[PDB]
């Protein structure tokens, strides 16, 4: 049913998710504080 | 004038003649399919699906016909070896004729669309310019694709209205076209489960109908239209090429590792079956159990079907060929006639010895015999003067169980060595080398040739994707950069955001 | 090529890694050496009567 | 340009060239299907690769019977 | 019905002919040994 | 702001490299990897 | 013959582990790289002087 | 030598077909100016 | 036949050289 | 003026290192492939996958250090850190070859990122994307050699290992087992790499020796101005020179620089195709006609037969230590050897 | 030209060398210790000079199983203990 | 284990030292960010 | 008026910080004995 | 059937060469 | 090979017929 490797899969999926979202949380913040004028 | 490498760009704004080009391409492909089959039928020998199956004969389209259920000839034979059948119209011959008639009919339609290029249909009613609404075209074609995909799985593969598909046991011994029930659980994603293929087409077909319907009714977002140049038919060529090389990689992969749709009676064994000794394990499982259950050695091996023994031979390993070694595998080692028997080597102490099998990597390989534990006890020496394990010194003999040589033993050293030389290839077979003037060098199988071609085309189409995508996205500078680009847009710091002229400081 | 003509040859790290006991711990240089050895012993298979190919 | 009976029938299917939904339209929803499809291809790949191992999924020829 | 306005002349200059023939002859010289095998 | 003269930075940086690289070549002869 | 020469050279001189051969490879890989770079960089910045129907 | 008999036709066509194509395009280019 | 083929192709290349050099499109200024 | 646009703004600012949307894929993956290689080559062994030492820690030097491929028993396992092989244990993951797949896969996505960067910057600056297109050749080589080749083989074990001497070993494997020098796709690659180096040298030298005198000094570098309109060297004198020395010369600067893109890119593309053939052991190993003659006629000898003897020595002498998982035991008497050696 | 401080001007600045005359040897010492303490061996699983073979062993402890490989090297490592 | 503090201690002092020499200037830069 | 912490700063120290640390580890190694 | 295998090349060239001649002359006629 | 060759030539002629009827130079009345 729910085997070690499937738990490992979900582990990988959440780590990737953490990483990409945290990356984008940072990028979205900086881009708001330091805007180009125009 | 146009350079040679651009002559076909004259179709880019000519939907009619584009359709005529596409029709002509489709005709040529359908014609090839018909011509290839007819050549294959003129050269195929159906008299022995055991030792001279199609994959030994360099048959390339025949197995794809057989995969989806075409198995007989109007001549009365079938690829499973049963005789007396009537296949009806949809024999190999009839499939070939249909593709030829199709090619012919496509050819005429092509003429008509080339002459009557100027159809009002292809004109934007607002501007009078030629214009293809590609977003809606996608929805329409996608919807069609979903219907056909669904029908193929729902009716052809199931046998509700169709023949099914080729299936077999795990050792490729009893294949046939059978209807297949969808596997809806997680094992339908297993590549070796044929019911997964049924489920895939039914489910994906329905998703294609829904997406189709979405793409006919819902207009693309402005942001995406402009980002992907959806007014530019070359953005379709770019993404279409991308999808094609993706698909080409997938089909190369499953051909090489094997799946439910590349069965070994149509394409031959995989190299991995040799690596893992797949057939040797099974063969020994059977002898081992023939013997526990009483039988003699002669009897346990005589029970081994020749078709299974023939898989356990490296000359059918697809990883043993060469690029320029052309033609059918039979042109190399010959036409297999008979299993000679399983060869059992003993030294002078009566120990059973094992020939180390050649790995696929090696064009040549030395002859080394071992005991059940892996210790070297005999070999064919290169340098004789210090040899200690020669067959002459170890008094090596070969006995045969099953097959043609069953119950025969050889003791003369050159004969024993000679079967030892062949035993590195696995099981030992008698070949007809004269009929084709076989040269004795291994060639690859249709499994090998198909993987090679498709992996190569895939890689080349990756460059196609890159080229035409660049061309879609940089159409405005294809001919060169703007002659009044000023250094301020290119030098550093002038603009906060690169290329964005509204961001000076 | 011009200096290997005077037999000042590529770096030789054959058996340069050994363990606390003095076992040889092969590196990729040792694997290269096994290939070189296969070339050496087979080239001009009939020409050498004596055990070292000094030119 | 030449009008044909079939041309007039298909006419409205090639009549909306250039029409777009405003702004981002359905892009957020596309991204969801894209992300789901990725995970699903991941699973399919890792099943074939044997780094996803599942009960009753024997990735072997021996799953023909 | 008008003549089709998309038609275009095709060119191959003399240098491109020389380059192309060299390509083909050198390709033939390289592969022929493998074709004869 | 510009207190250390650049030529001095270069020489000390220069000798720093020579030192470490020289150590690595010394170690080709001593210890692990020396054949001894 | 060329291949026979390079195989025997490797066995008698270990040319691959010789730094001057390693510099040749850098000279040749590098030379092909910079050929591609420079040809692609000039070609990318050609000034528009032609139409899409003719060779740039 | 026991060489592939089709090598010849393969080589001949490999040379002739692409060459004839280039010649066709060159000569008709020249008949323009 | 293989010998004839190889030499023929080489011979064609050598003639091509002749035309490429002495019957080139002559470069012309501005 | 939504967030997506604001991020676009920030990603595309002119700064010392441009970032871009493509930076999001490129920079993490390039940094990780590179760091994986420097981490493995400094600290990680190959003892359990290859029977080899392969780091500085172990006593190797820059030439012999490597991040080695996984054991042949791993097949084509992704060898994810969290996968069933390593089971999340960093250490075992290192010892089983996990860094090989880490580098190769992150390298792959980095390469994609780098080519997306070439596309991204070219669009922002307004130039044609021919530098990206050119970069397709490196990509083709990398995937064909590091991904497709071993995927056709029994395992990742037979891919190149990421190291200097390990690659040298990969060269010699291909000679002995595939006879790769005999392969016409490798030959076209050689001609493209050597042809490219030639072009690079001959073009640079020609410009440097057809220069116009645009300054009074003996260093001629000072006398160029990047915004000058005038060509800085004479195409005319260059063309007459080469026409008289070589017989032909370039007359079209555009074609010349396109050819300089074309030659090395194509050569690399051809060699990729041939390595795809070798993924399947689809070799140009032999010439059948030669073998039939030499089998029958023991006086017939060519450089082709001479080189196969060499391949045969290579295979038998390197195979047991190079393929430890096969437990090849070749006793002395079976090794091929000429006289005396 | 992009508005970051020029490198030339940074590595001659007194403030710069005041920080990096500490940060650069601290990292050099840091990495030294990683080795001198033996931590690098244990983190990475790299054998010490004395732990490649067991005493009378001349067998490579080669991994031979895919999903049991973790257990294999664990066994090989106790065959030293 | 304990070697991890040996290893990390210098780098923290390096980070500490650099934290203190630069802090006044690092806060001027953050002020300028609106 | 120059920023201190930039994207540039970060890319610099991304590479330079572990370089020095790695150099120190590789320095210790020349004294390892079998 | 034991036919002359130079017959393939002779038939092939018998067709190809004169036809190519004809085509070359027609196409350059059409472009002037 | 000989059957393919005879069939191919025959098939080229049928294709010649088509072009010669439908793609002839139209005769016109100067
Ligand atoms: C160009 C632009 C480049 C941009 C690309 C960017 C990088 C993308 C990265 C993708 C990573 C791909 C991972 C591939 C892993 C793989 O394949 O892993 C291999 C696995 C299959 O695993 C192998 O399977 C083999 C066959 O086993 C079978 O046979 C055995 C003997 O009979 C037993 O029966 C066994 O049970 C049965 O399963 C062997 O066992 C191998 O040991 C085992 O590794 O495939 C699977 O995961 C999936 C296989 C099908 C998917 C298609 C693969 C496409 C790639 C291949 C295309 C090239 C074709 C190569 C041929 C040359
Ligand atoms: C590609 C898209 C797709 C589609 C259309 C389906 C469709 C289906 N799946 Mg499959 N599935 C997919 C992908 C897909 N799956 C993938 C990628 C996996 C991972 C391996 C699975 C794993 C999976 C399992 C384990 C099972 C199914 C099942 C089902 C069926 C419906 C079950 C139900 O009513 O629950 C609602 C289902 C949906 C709303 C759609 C799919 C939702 C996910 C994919 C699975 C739900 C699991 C379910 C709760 C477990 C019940 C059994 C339990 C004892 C373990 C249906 C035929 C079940 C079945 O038929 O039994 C054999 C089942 O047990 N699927
Ligand atoms: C996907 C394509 C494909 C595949 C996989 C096969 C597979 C097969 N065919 Mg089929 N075939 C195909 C297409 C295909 N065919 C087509 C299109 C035709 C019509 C031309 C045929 C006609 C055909 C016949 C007539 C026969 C086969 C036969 C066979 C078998 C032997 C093949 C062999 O020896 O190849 C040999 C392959 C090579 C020698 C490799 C050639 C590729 C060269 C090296 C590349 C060219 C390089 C290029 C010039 C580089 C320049 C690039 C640069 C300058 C930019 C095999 C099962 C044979 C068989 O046994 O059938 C019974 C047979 O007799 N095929
Ligand atoms: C669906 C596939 C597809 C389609 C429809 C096109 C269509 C087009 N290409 Mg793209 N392209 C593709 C795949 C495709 N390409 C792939 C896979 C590659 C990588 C090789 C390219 C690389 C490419 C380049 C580099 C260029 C084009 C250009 C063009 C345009 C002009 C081409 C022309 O006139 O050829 C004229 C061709 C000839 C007169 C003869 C070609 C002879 C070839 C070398 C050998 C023939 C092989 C034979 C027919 C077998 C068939 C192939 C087999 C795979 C089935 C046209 C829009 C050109 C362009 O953009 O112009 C603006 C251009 O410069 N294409
Ligand atoms: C990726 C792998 C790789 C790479 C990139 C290289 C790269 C190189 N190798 Mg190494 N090599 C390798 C693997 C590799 N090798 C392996 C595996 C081995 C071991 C088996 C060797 C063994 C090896 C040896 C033994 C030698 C090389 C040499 C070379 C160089 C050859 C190019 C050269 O000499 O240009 C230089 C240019 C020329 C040689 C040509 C001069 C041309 C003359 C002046 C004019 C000719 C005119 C012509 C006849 C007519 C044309 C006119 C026309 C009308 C016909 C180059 C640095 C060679 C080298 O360093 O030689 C100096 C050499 O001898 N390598
Ligand atoms: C951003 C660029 C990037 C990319 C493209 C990759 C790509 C990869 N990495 Mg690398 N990695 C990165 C950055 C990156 N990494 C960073 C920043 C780190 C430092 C932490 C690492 C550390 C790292 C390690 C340590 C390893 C990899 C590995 C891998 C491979 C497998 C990744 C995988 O399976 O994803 C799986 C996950 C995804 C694809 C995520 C999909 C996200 C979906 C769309 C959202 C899901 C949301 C969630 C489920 C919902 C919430 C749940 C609920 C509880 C609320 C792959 C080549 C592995 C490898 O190389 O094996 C050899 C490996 O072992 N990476
Ligand atoms: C071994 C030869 C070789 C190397 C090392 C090399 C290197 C490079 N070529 C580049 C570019 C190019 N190469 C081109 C053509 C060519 N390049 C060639 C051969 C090479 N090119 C050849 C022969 C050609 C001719 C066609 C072009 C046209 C370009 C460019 O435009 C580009 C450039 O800017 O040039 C100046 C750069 C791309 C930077 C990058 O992706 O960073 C990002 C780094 C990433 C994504 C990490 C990749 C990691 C790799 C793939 C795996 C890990 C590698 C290990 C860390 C190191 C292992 C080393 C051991 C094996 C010894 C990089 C400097
Ligand atoms: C249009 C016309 C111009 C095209 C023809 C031009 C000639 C080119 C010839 C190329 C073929 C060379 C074959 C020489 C061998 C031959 O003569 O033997 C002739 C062999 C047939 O094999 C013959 O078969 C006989 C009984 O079947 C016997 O076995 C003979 O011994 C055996 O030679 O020809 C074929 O196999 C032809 C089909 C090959 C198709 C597979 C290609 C797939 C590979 C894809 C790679 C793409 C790479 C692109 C890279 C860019
Ligand atoms: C008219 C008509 C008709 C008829 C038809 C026909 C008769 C057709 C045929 C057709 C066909 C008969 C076709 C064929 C085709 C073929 C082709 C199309 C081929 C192709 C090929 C290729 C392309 C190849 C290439 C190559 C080579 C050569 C070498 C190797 C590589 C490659 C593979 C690349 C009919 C009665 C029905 C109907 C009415 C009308
Ligand atoms: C893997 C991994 C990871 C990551 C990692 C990394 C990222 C790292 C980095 C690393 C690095 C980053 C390192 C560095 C190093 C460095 C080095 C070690 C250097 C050296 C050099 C030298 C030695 C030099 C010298 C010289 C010479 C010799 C000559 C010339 C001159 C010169 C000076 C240059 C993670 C965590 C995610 C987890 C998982 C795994
Ligand atoms: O490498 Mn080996 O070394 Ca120079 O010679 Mn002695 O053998 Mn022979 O002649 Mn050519 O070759
Ligand atoms: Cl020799
Ligand atoms: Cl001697
Ligand atoms: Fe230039």
């Amino acid at each position: 049913t729910i085997t070690p490797s499937l738990k490992g899969f979900f582990i990988g999926l959440l780590s990737g998710a953490v990483v990409l979202g945290l990356t984008f949380a940072v990028l979205i913040a900086i881009s708001q504080i330091d805007k180009v004028q125009r | 004038g146009l350079p040679w490498y651009r002559v076909h760009t004259v179709l880019i704004n000519d939907p009619g003649r584009l359709i005529a080009a596409h029709l002509m391409h489709t005709a040529l492909v359908a014609g090839w399919a018909g011509s290839m089959a007819l050549y294959e039928l003129a050269t195929f020998d159906p008299s022995d699906p055991v030792l001279n199956p199609m994959w030994r004969q360099g048959m390339f389209v025949l197995p794809f016909m057989a995969r989806l259920g075409v198995t007989g000839s109007w001549s009365g034979w079938s690829i499973t070896g049963e005789t007396g059948i009537d296949p009806g119209f949809w024999s190999f011959e009839g499939v070939a004729l249909a593709h030829i008639v199709l090619s012919g009919l496509l050819f005429l339609a092509a003429c008509w669309h080339w002459v009557y290029w100027d159809l009002e249909l292809f004109r934007d009613p607002r501007t009078g310019e030629p214009a293809l609404d590609l977003p809606k075209m996608f929805g329409i074609h996608l919807f069609l694709a979903g219907l056909l995909c669904f029908g193929f799985g729902a009716f052809h593969l199931t046998g509700l209205f169709g023949p099914g598909m080729w299936v077999s046991d795990p050792y490729g011994l009893t294949g046939s076209v059978q209807p297949v029930a969808p596997e809806w659980g997680p094992d339908g994603f297993n590549p070796y489960n044929p019911g997964g293929v049924v489920a895939h087409h039914i489910a994906a077909g329905i998703v294609g109908i829904i997406a189709g319907l979405f793409h006919i009714l819902v207009r693309p977002p402005q942001r995406l239209y402009k980002a992907l140049r959806m007014g530019n038919i070359e953005t379709v060529l770019s993404s279409s090429i991308a999808a094609v090389f993706f698909a080409a990689f997938v089909v190369a992969g499953t051909m090489w590792y094997g799946s439910a749709t590349t069965p070994i009676e149509l394409f031959g064994p995989t190299r991995y079956q040799w690596d893992s000794s797949y057939f040797q394990q099974e063969i020994n499982r059977r002898v081992q159990a023939s013997l526990a259950s009483g039988a003699t050695l002669e009897e346990a091996w005589s029970a081994i079907p020749e078709k299974l023994a023939f898989y356990d031979y490296i000359g059918n390993n697809p990883a043993k060929g060469g690029l320029f070694r052309t033609g059918p595998m039979n042109k190399g080692d010959g036409i297999a006639q008979a299993w000679k028997g399983h060869a059992v080597f003993r030294n002078k102490e009566g120990e059973e010895l094992f020939v180390r099998r050649m790995p696929a990597f090696f064009e040549s390989f030395p002859v080394i015999l071992t005991d059940k534990n892996g210790v070297v006890k005999a070999d064919i020496p290169f340098r004789r003067a210090e040899s200690k394990y020669s067959f002459e010194q170890q008094g090596v003999t070969v006995s045969f169980y099953g097959g043609e040589l069953n119950g025969q033993t050889f003791t003369d050293p050159p004969t024993v060595k000679s079967y030892a030389r062949k035993a590195i290839f696995g099981e030992i077979f008698e070949f007809d080398t004269e009929t084709l003037n076989s040269d004795g060098i291994f060639r690859t199988s249709p499994r090998g040739w198909f993987t090679f071609a498709h992996a190569v085309f895939a890689l080349l189409f990756f460059f196609g994707h890159i080229w035409h995508g660049a061309r879609t996205l940089f159409r405005d500078v294809f001919s060169g950069i703007d002659p009044e680009l000023s250094p301020e847009q290119v030098e550093w710091g002038f603009y906060q955001k690169v290329g964005d002229v509204t961001t000076r400081r | 090529i011009s200096t290997m003509a005077f037999n000042l040859n590529g770096f030789n790290f054959n058996h340069s890694v050994i363990d606390a006991k003095g076992n040889v711990i092969n590196t990729w240089a040792d694997i290269i050496n096994r290939a070189n050895l296969g070339m050496e012993v087979m080239h001009e298979r009939n020409a050498h009567n004596f055990p070292l190919d000094l030119a | 340009a030449r009008r044909t009976w079939l041309g007039d029938i298909l006419r409205p299917l090639n009549s909306e060239y250039g029409k777009v939904a405003p702004g981002w339209g359905t892009t957020p929803l596309m991204a969801v299907f894209m992300g789901l499809f990725l995970v699903f291809l991941l699973i399919i790949l890792e099943i074939y690769n044997s780094t996803l191992i599942l009960d009753g999924v024997n990735v072997s020829w021996k799953a023909l019977g | 019905m008008e003549p089709n306005p998309n038609r275009q002349p095709v060119e191959l200059n003399r240098t491109s002919l020389y380059l192309g023939l060299l390509l083909i002859l050198v390709l033939a010289l390289l592969f022929s040994s493998y074709f004869f095998n | 702001g510009g207190r250390i003269p650049l030529w001095i930075v270069a020489t000390v940086a220069g000798m720093g490299v020579i030192v470490i690289v020289g150590l690595f070549f010394y170690g080709a002869y001593a210890g692990l990897g020396s054949s001894l | 013959g060329t291949f026979n020469f390079m195989i025997v050279f490797q066995a008698e001189h270990n040319i691959l582990m010789h730094p001057f051969h390693q510099l040749g490879v850098a000279g040749v890989f590098g030379g092909a790289l910079f050929c591609a770079m420079h040809g692609s960089l000039v070609t990318s910045s050609l000034i528009r002087e032609t139409t899409e129907t003719e060779s740039a | 030598m026991e060489v592939n008999q089709l090598g010849l036709i393969a080589t001949a066509l490999f040379v002739l077909v692409p060459s004839v194509f280039l010649i066709i395009l060159y000569v008709q280019t020249e008949s323009q100016q | 036949m293989e010998t004839i083929t190889y030499v023929f192709i080489f011979a064609c290349i050598i003639a091509l050289f002749f035309f490429a050099i002495f019957f080139r499109e002559p470069p012309r200024i501005t | 003026r939504g967030w997506f646009d604001i991020l676009d703004d920030w990603l595309k600012r002119d700064r010392f290192v441009f970032v871009g949307w493509s930076g999001i894929l490129l920079f993490p993956c390039a940094y990780l492939a590179l760091g994986g290689w420097l981490t493995g080559t400094t600290f990680v062994t190959s003892w359990y996958t290859h029977g080899l030492a392969s780091s500085y820690l172990e006593g190797c030097n820059f030439l012999t250090v490597a991040v080695s491929t996984p054991a042949n028993s791993m097949g084509h396992s992704l060898l994810l850190l969290w996968g069933p092989e390593a089971q999340g244990d960093f250490t075992r993951w290192c010892q089983l070859g996990g860094l090989w797949t880490f580098i190769a896969l992150h390298g792959a996505f980095g390469l994609i990122g780098f080519m997306l960067r070439q596309f991204e910057i070219a669009r922002l600056v307004g130039v044609r994307p021919y530098n990206a297109i050119a970069f397709s050749a490196p990509i083709a080589v990398f995937v064909s050699v590091f991904l497709i080749y071993p995927l056709g083989q029994s395992s990742w074990f037979f891919a190149p290992s990421f190291g200097v001497a390990a690659i040298f070993r990969f060269l010699l494997f291909f000679q002995g087992f595939h006879n790769w020098t005999l392969n016409p796709f490798h030959m076209m690659g050689v001609a493209g790499v050597l042809g490219g180096a030639l072009l690079c040298a001959i073009h640079g030298a020609t410009v440097e020796n057809t220069l116009f005198q645009d300054g009074e000094g003996a260093s001629t570098f000072r006398a160029f101005n990047p915004t000058q309109a005038e060509e800085t060297y004479s195409m005319v004198t260059a063309n007459r020179f080469w026409s008289q020395i070589f017989g032909i010369a370039f007359s079209n600067k555009r074609w010349l620089h396109f050819f300089m893109l074309f030659v090395p890119v194509t050569g690399l593309w051809m060699s990729a195709i041939g390595v795809v053939g070798l993924a399947l052991n689809l070799r140009s190993y032999d010439f059948i006609s030669q073998e039939i003659r030499a089998a029958e006629d023991p006086e017939f000898e060519t450089f082709y037969t001479k080189n196969l003897l060499l391949n045969e020595g290579i295979r038998a002498w390197m195979a047991p230590q190079d393929q430890p998982h096969e437990n090849f035991v070749f006793p002395e008497e079976v090794l091929p050897r000429g006289n005396a050696l | 030209t992009t508005g970051e401080r020029p490198f030339s001007d940074i590595i001659t600045s007194v403030r710069y060398w005041v920080i990096h005359s500490i940060t650069i040897p601290a990292l050099f010492i840091a990495g030294w210790l990683f080795v001198s303490t033996g931590l690098a061996y244990d983190v990475f699983g790299t054998p010490r000079p004395d732990s490649y073979y067991a005493q009378e062993q001349r067998s490579i402890p080669l991994v031979t199983d895919r999903f049991e490989a973790k257990q294999q090297v664990e066994t090989f490592l106790e065959q030293l203990k | 284990d304990w070697r991890v503090l040996v290893v990390l201690l210098p780098v923290l002092l390096a980070a500490g030292w650099a934290v203190r020499n630069i802090l006044p200037y690092a806060v001027k830069q953050v002020q300028k960010l609106l | 008026s120059y920023p201190i912490f930039t994207v540039r700063w970060v890319a610099v120290h991304t590479l330079a910080v572990p370089t020095i640390f790695f150099l120190g580890a590789i320095a210790a190694m020349q004294f390892i004995q079998r």
